């Protein structure tokens, strides 16, 4: 649900307010625990950290390890 | 067969995760001798002449950079370790981290001693557990015995380690993209004149280096300068770790003096090419690294002979071809990984590598005009001498190298439409 | 008592409500002056003491403070008073002025 | 010291020890092709057109980015140099789709003025026919893909000079693109606040205000006056190009202040639009 996602994220970016880097680690996390980063994610995770969307697409798209689509 | 182990001078016979066994074979000691008898500055200075280039590829002298990150304004500095290794034949890293990742402890805080840096990172890929697990584990049981914790001995000096998991690109393990990676950022490459030793991570000053050159501080701390310097040929004194692969008898990881003839390496040490067939080619400093023919066979394989021979040495990887491979296909495939692992920041490389992809490509298919030859040439000097990050100066290397010394072989696909590869129309 | 005009960057919004909230900002300063009261100073303010206290809690962590205030707040020249002392009860001090940087809605203010 | 002095080109020249070579080249009047460099903004390093090159070394140095040391020769035109900018400039024409017949910078593009200074009469290169994406979804600024040299000067003056990060660099390598919010186009962005400062940092007609298409090329006007914007207090300092009786471009004059040199959509839109009224 795009809903879970919300608060599942929440409790990743969590450990990392306000400690000056550590965001390819979260996308890591998140790419861990759902197999590909979903644009609700990558905007809560913009929204938690008060990074830019620009930002976190340009780092997310940056990495082949990341996928911006479901995974078959 | 027959070679000289210095960093990989534990190798099997050691336990990689319980450090008492390190330990039993001298492991720790040189910390001790340069934490509680030296001095903060002597052992900056021997190291500095026992000659130690780094051996992350360039072959800058590591006393240099010490001397410019120790000279620094401020009171804040970092100590980096790049084992970020991306090509695909260049493990020789991770089997270091993942054999003794305590002598690499040992190197980065004896850099943070001489330097004076509090924090320090490692820059392993996410795509490595078992190095990044052993390195985990092998911290906490490193400062647990007070060696890796806040004063250790008891002499004012503290030193944490943060692993970094990397994310997986090859531009990443360049200094500055590797220091954009860390602050969360892409790794696109920056200017050099602001180095990354008066202005680093978070603009404080770092030291970064690679992590053959920190397993190799320990050793020469104990054994001595003197002694380090007895096994280089004039200019580039120590060991270095060469991964043998290809269409060779022996492949794996090898451990050789500097100043070694090539023949050696692979008509005695590897036992010569996987059947009775000849040996044509050798490419020296993996994807983005020239290629060697029968011309040097007796040329001592250093940091400056390596360069005047079009090759550079860096990710170490030795890869033989047989007499059926063509150097043209050879060349695409060196320059496909390259042109897949750009950035995309410095128009020669984003465009140049596309380009001469494209050329190689309808000069193997047999559509190749005469003076598109002239238009690849120029293009690679191109992008050897414009491109930004070192990607780009050295990504047209397999493209130089093999006209250089095969320019028969690309001829013949020009005026007689047939390969000696054997394996295309 | 706005929309927030940076829904992304503001970590702090404090929304009064209307009627004679001037004083009640005034003697809420008053005491950053003094014992730096804020329950009975934040009432007219519509906010439960904690969110008071707070706000005075990142107010006075703050070296170098500055305030933005709009063309709204001079529906009574009260309120403008209220965020220049506001100004002054947290040291936002530079060599040009106090950090009060008004928001005219035209250049020839003083001229007009 | 903080006096330096260099020979650029044989003439010799003064600076101060902290700048580069092309901040001490432009200081007196010396020429060097650039086109990602923006007074403004921190030197990027991208386009490679700067390159230069010294007595005795052979290697070529950006001259945006390496700092001035007293005592260097300069050489900023010979045989290599010319060679090599050409196949640069050949290289981003082959790349992407130049079409500069009805192009709107038809006439003061960078790019354009830099291939006709070097005699560009041909490519070279076998022009790569790939679809880029044109966004015209904003009804009031065009992102043309098909023109873009990546030389970021867009990502910079949203970020540095602008704040509302709107820009960055989608997927890395050959299929770098600028892209709004999360890949979306420049209408469904929230954090634009169209104020315009891309469509002056863009030295190509990648970005271009819609309404003044084809009529504020700075090269076909008939008098530049410089003024002050007197919509809101801040007044903002302008460059107000005429053309026919008309305010064709509003730019920002301020290059050097902490504004920058970026207007509000009032001062570079309702002033040309003012005029027409
Ligand atoms: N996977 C790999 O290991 C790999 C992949 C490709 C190539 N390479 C190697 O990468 C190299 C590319 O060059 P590079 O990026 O190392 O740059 P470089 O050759 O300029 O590096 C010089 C080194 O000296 C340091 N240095 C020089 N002058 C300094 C100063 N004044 N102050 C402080 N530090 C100073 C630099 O920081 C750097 O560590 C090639 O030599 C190539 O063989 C390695
Ligand atoms: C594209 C590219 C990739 C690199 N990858 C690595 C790497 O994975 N590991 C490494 O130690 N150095 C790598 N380098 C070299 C770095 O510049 C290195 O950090 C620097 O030379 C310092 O290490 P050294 O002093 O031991 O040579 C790379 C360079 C380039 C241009
Ligand atoms: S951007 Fe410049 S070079 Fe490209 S088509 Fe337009 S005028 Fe021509
Ligand atoms: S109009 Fe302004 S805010 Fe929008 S992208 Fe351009 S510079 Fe950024
Ligand atoms: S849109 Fe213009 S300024 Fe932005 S990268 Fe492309 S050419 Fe450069
Ligand atoms: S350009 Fe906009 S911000 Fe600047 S003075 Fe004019 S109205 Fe004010
Ligand atoms: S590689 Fe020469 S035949 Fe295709
Ligand atoms: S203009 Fe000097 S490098 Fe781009």
């Amino acid at each position: 649900s795009t809903v879970d996602v919300v608060e599942k994220v929440k409790e990743i970016v969590a450990p990392w307010k306000g400690k000056q880097g550590g965001l390819i680690p979260i996308l890591q996390e998140v790419q861990r625990e759902l197999g590909y980063l979903p644009e609700e994610a990558l905007l809560t995770i913009s929204r938690e950290l008060k990074m830019p969307k620009a930002e976190v697409y340009g780092v997310a798209t940056f990495y082949a390890q990341f996928h911006l689509k479901p995974r078959g | 067969s027959k070679q000289h182990r210095i960093v990989l001078s534990n190798c099997g016979y050691i336990d990689p995760e319980k450090i008492e066994e390190y330990i039993a074979r001298d492991g720790y000691m040189a910390l001790g001798k340069a934490l509680l008898e030296m001095t903060p500055e002597e052992v900056l200075e021997e190291v500095k002449k026992s000659g130690l280039r780094g051996r992350g590829g360039a072959g800058f002298p590591t006393g240099l950079k010490w001397e410019f990150a120790k000279k620094a304004s401020g009171d804040k500095k970092y100590v980096i370790c790049n084992a970020d290794e991306g090509d695909p034949g260049a493990f020789m890293d991770r089997s270091t981290l993942e054999g003794d990742p305590h002598s690499v402890i040992e190197g980065m805080t004896i850099g943070a001693y001489v330097i004076g840096a509090d924090e320090g990172y490692i820059y392993c890929r996410a795509e490595y557990p078992l190095a990044i697990k052993r390195l985990k584990i092998a911290i906490a049981q490193a400062e647990e015995m007070g060696l890796l914790g806040d004063h250790i001995m008891g002499t004012n000096f503290s030193f944490h380690l943060h692993l970094k998991e990397g994310a997986g690109a090859f531009v990443c393990g360049e200094e500055t993209a590797l220091m954009a990676s860390i602050e969360g950022r892409r790794g696109m490459p920056r200017p050099r004149p602001p180095f990354p030793a008066q202005h680093g991570l978070w603009g404080k000053p770092t030291n970064i280096n690679n992590v053959e050159t920190w397993a190799n501080v320990p050793r020469i701390i104990l054994n001595g300068a003197d002694w380090f310097a007895s096994m280089g040929t004039e200019k580039s004194k120590g060991t270095k770790i060469f991964a043998l692969t290809g269409k060779i008898t022996n492949t794996g990881l090898i451990e050789v003096p500097m100043g070694i003839t090539i023949r050696e390496i692979i008509y005695e040490l590897g036992g010569g090419i996987l059947n009775g067939k000849e040996f044509k080619a050798v490419q020296i400093g993996g994807p983005s690294g020239g290629c060697l023919t029968k011309e040097h066979l007796d040329l001592p394989i250093d940091y400056e002979s390596l360069t005047a021979a079009g090759a550079i040495m860096g990710s170490g990887g030795l890869v033989v071809m047989d007499e059926d491979t063509c150097m043209v296909d050879v060349a695409k495939f060196f320059l496909e990984f390259t042109q897949r692992e750009s950035c995309g920041k410095c128009v020669p490389c984003r465009e140049g590598t596309k380009q001469m992809l494209l050329m190689l490509q309808k000069i193997c298919n047999g559509e190749g005009t005469m003076d598109d030859l002239s238009k690849l040439e120029e293009l690679a000097h191109m992008v050897k001498e414009t491109s930004l990050c070192g990607l780009g100066q050295t990504a047209p290397n397999p493209v130089i190298t093999t006209i250089r010394y095969f320019r028969d072989e690309y001829v013949a696909h020009i005026k007689d439409k047939r390969c000696p590869a054997k394996i295309c129309p | 008592y706005g929309p927030s005009p940076f829904p992304g960057l503001v970590d702090l919004d404090i929304r009064l409500p209307e009627g004679q909230a001037v004083p009640k900002a005034l003697s809420n300063l008053a005491e950053i002056i003094g014992k730096i009261s804020i329950e009975e100073s934040a009432r007219a303010m519509g906010l439960d003491p904690k969110i008071a206290e707070e706000v005075a809690l990142m107010l006075i962590s703050a070296r170098r403070p500055i305030f933005i205030i709009g063309g709204r707040a001079t529906k009574s020249h009260e309120l403008v008073t209220a965020a220049c002392n506001l100004a002054v009860a947290s040291k936002a001090f530079f060599e040009d002025g106090l950090g009060v940087v008004p928001l005219l809605v035209s250049a020839n203010s003083l001229g007009a | 010291m903080k006096e330096i002095t260099l020979t650029i080109d044989g003439k010799v020249c003064k600076g101060v020890q902290g700048d580069t070579i092309l901040d001490v080249a432009n200081k007196n009047d010396v020429y060097i092709p650039t086109l990602c460099y923006q007074k403004g903004l921190t030197p990027i390093g991208a386009c490679r057109m700067c390159v230069v090159q010294l007595e005795g070394n052979p290697k070529m140095l950006p001259s945006c980015t390496t700092p001035a040391q007293d005592g260097m020769v300069v050489v900023t035109k010979n045989e290599k140099l010319k060679d090599y900018r050409r196949q640069i400039l050949e290289l981003l024409f082959a790349g992407r789709n130049h079409f500069c017949m009805y192009c709107s910078q038809s006439g003061d593009c960078e790019l354009q003025r830099l291939a006709i200074e070097h005699e560009m009469d041909s490519v070279r290169f076998p022009y790569l026919y790939e679809d880029f994406e044109v966004d015209a979804t904003d009804p009031n600024l065009m992102m043309d893909h098909n023109r873009c040299v990546l030389c970021q000067r867009c990502i910079r003056t949203c970020s540095e000079i602008v704040g509302a990060h709107t820009l960055d660099l989608e997927r890395r390598g050959w299929q770098a693109k600028v892209i709004a919010d999360l890949g979306k186009r420049l209408r469904e962005s929230d954090t634009c606040v169209n104020c315009g400062a891309c469509a002056q940092s863009c030295p190509t007609g990648t970005i271009t205000i819609r309404e003044f298409a084809y009529r504020g090329r700075r090269s076909e006007c008939d008098a530049v006056v410089e003024s002050v914007c007197p919509l809101c207090a801040v007044g903002c300092k302008i460059k107000t190009y005429v053309r026919t009786g008309s305010i064709v471009r509003v730019e920002g004059t301020g290059v050097e202040e902490p504004d920058g040199g970026q207007l509000c959509h009032m001062g570079r839109w309702w002033l040309p639009e003012s005029t027409e009224r």
